[PDB]
């Protein structure tokens, strides 16, 4: 997709995983290294060594490279495997789980599929949920999606839909406050 | 007997003014109560819609 991740940042992780994401990217695989990054992740939290290896700074460059090939030489891309010689070489190797959370993160951009989030203060009978679906739908009505509902607020009879980075109100407590504000300015 | 004729037509000019200008501000200082009292009856109306809103 022009080699080009979906945003550049200066920070170690960012600078990394963008590395990462590029070149990985450019050969042919980005759901490969995917799954050796979120292996990482799971592991990371799962195993207590793990983490203590990776934090572990007065660690030797030599002992840091034999304990990361005893882990798995194989299962993991040669970008993978690249990236880790690197940052054992630049003592960067506690940065690594950030990385890997980063890249995911990049790759979730990638994937098509999202969220929406509708909240409402009246409960979402079933046949009103459906033609709220209808809507979202005819809205959209070229991309799958996956909703979810949230029912706390003060609004009332409002539903206020919010996509992943875009947030669109059409609550009725919206008008209330508008009409109130521009009543008051009438300058009679 | 200049000075009581010039003292008599300068005092007619100020009580002249002084006529004037009351009838003059009294008929001003209406216009801003009756300005006052409009204002009031329209800004009872709002309030009506307002509490309509509320209900």
């Amino acid at each position: 997709p022009g080699d080009k991740p979906p945003a550049i940042e200066d920070s170690i992780h960012g600078k990394y995983a963008g590395v990462l994401f590029s070149s990985a990217s450019s050969n042919k695989s980005l759901n490969k290294v995917a799954e050796d990054m979120k292996y990482f992740n799971q592991l990371y939290k799962e195993s207590e060594v793990f983490k203590s290896f990776l934090n572990n700074v007065s660690l030797k460059r030599n002992q840091q490279r034999d304990i990361i090939s005893a882990l798995g030489k194989t299962n993991f891309n040669p970008a993978t495997n690249n990236l880790l010689e690197t940052l054992i070489e630049n003592k960067r190797l506690d940065s690594l789980p950030k990385i890997a959370e980063k890249y995911m993160d990049y790759y979730r951009i990638l994937n098509k599929q999202e969220s929406i989030t509708i909240i409402s203060a009246q409960e979402l009978t079933a046949a009103e949920k459906q033609k709220v679906e209808q809507g979202l739908k005819k809205g959209n009505a070229n991309v799958q999606f996956t909703v979810v509902y949230q029912v706390d607020p003060a609004i009332l009879g409002g539903l206020q839909m919010y996509s992943g980075n875009n947030f669109l109100d059409c609550s009725l407590l919206s008008r209330v406050n508008k009409l109130k504000t521009e009543i008051a300015k009438i300058s009679f | 007997a200049d000075s009581i004729n010039n003292f008599l037509a300068n005092e007619y000019l100020r009580l002249q003014s002084h006529i004037t200008s009351r009838a003059l501000n009294i008929l001003k200082q209406a216009q801003a109560y009756e300005t006052m009292n409009q204002a009031a009856l329209l800004q009872k109306l709002i309030d009506d819609a307002t509490s309509a809103i509320d209900n």
